[PDB]
Protein backbone atom coordinates (compact mmCIF):
# COMPACT_ATOMS: atom_id res chain seq x y z
CA UNK A 1 0.00 0.00 0.00
CA UNK A 2 1.34 3.22 -0.34
CA UNK A 3 0.66 6.53 1.76
CA UNK A 4 0.95 10.62 1.62
CA UNK A 5 4.02 12.90 4.07
CA UNK A 6 2.17 15.75 5.11
CA UNK A 7 3.98 19.22 3.96
CA UNK A 8 5.77 19.44 7.27
CA UNK A 9 6.82 15.58 6.75
CA UNK A 10 7.66 16.14 3.25
CA UNK A 11 9.93 18.89 3.33
CA UNK A 12 12.24 16.33 5.67
CA UNK A 13 11.61 13.40 3.03
CA UNK A 14 12.49 15.59 0.24
CA UNK A 15 15.52 16.99 1.47
CA UNK A 16 17.03 13.28 2.30
CA UNK A 17 17.14 12.05 -1.64
CA UNK A 18 13.19 11.24 -1.89
CA UNK A 19 11.58 12.50 -4.90
CA UNK A 20 7.76 12.56 -5.74
CA UNK A 21 4.83 13.62 -3.41
CA UNK A 22 3.43 9.48 -2.31
CA UNK A 23 5.44 6.82 -0.81
CA UNK A 24 5.31 3.88 1.10
CA UNK A 25 5.61 3.39 4.72
CA UNK A 26 9.13 0.83 4.69
CA UNK A 27 10.84 3.63 2.46
CA UNK A 28 9.35 6.44 4.62
CA UNK A 29 11.18 5.54 7.41
CA UNK A 30 14.35 4.80 4.78
CA UNK A 31 14.54 8.51 3.38
CA UNK A 32 13.49 9.51 7.20
CA UNK A 33 16.95 7.54 8.71
CA UNK A 34 18.71 9.32 5.80
CA UNK A 35 17.68 12.62 7.60
CA UNK A 36 19.22 12.09 10.69
CA UNK A 37 22.05 11.42 8.76
CA UNK A 38 22.61 13.92 6.54
CA UNK A 39 22.35 16.74 9.00
CA UNK A 40 24.16 15.12 11.55
CA UNK A 41 21.56 14.94 14.54
CA UNK A 42 22.14 11.52 16.11
CA UNK A 43 24.81 10.88 19.20
CA UNK A 44 28.33 10.14 17.87
CA UNK A 45 28.76 8.29 21.17
CA UNK A 46 26.17 6.27 21.58
CA UNK A 47 24.43 6.09 18.01
CA UNK A 48 20.87 4.96 19.21
CA UNK A 49 20.33 8.24 20.68
CA UNK A 50 19.01 11.05 18.03
CA UNK A 51 18.87 14.75 19.38
CA UNK A 52 16.01 16.69 16.85
CA UNK A 53 15.47 19.26 18.95
CA UNK A 54 17.08 22.01 17.22
CA UNK A 55 15.70 21.40 14.14
CA UNK A 56 11.87 20.59 12.42
CA UNK A 57 11.94 16.79 12.97
CA UNK A 58 11.96 17.51 16.95
CA UNK A 59 9.33 20.58 16.07
CA UNK A 60 7.24 17.79 14.50
CA UNK A 61 7.99 15.13 17.08
CA UNK A 62 7.47 16.94 20.26
CA UNK A 63 10.76 16.23 21.48
CA UNK A 64 14.27 17.19 21.84
CA UNK A 65 15.63 13.69 21.96
CA UNK A 66 14.81 10.02 21.40
CA UNK A 67 16.40 6.96 21.24
CA UNK A 68 16.29 4.44 18.23
CA UNK A 69 16.06 1.28 20.34
CA UNK A 70 12.69 2.76 21.77
CA UNK A 71 11.13 4.42 18.93
CA UNK A 72 7.44 4.63 19.59
CA UNK A 73 7.40 8.23 19.76
CA UNK A 74 8.10 7.96 15.91
CA UNK A 75 4.86 5.68 15.70
CA UNK A 76 2.75 8.46 17.35
CA UNK A 77 4.41 10.47 14.81
CA UNK A 78 4.09 8.62 11.42
CA UNK A 79 0.39 8.08 12.30
CA UNK A 80 -0.26 12.04 12.50
CA UNK A 81 1.74 12.85 9.45
CA UNK A 82 0.59 10.31 6.92
CA UNK A 83 -3.32 10.17 4.93
CA UNK A 84 -4.10 6.50 4.44
CA UNK B 1 26.44 0.97 18.18
CA UNK B 2 26.63 2.20 14.55
CA UNK B 3 23.48 4.44 13.78
CA UNK B 4 22.92 1.92 10.81
CA UNK B 5 22.03 -1.07 12.25
CA UNK B 6 20.17 0.77 15.28
CA UNK B 7 18.04 2.41 12.21
CA UNK B 8 17.26 -1.19 10.68
CA UNK B 9 15.38 -2.93 14.10
CA UNK B 10 12.92 -0.98 14.18
CA UNK B 11 12.73 -0.78 9.85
Amino acid sequence: NQVRPKLPLLKILHAAGAQGEMFTVKEVMHYLGQYIMVKQLYDAAAQHMVYCGGDLLGELLGRQSFSVKDPSPLYDMLRKNLVT
Amino acid sequence: LTFLEYWAQLM
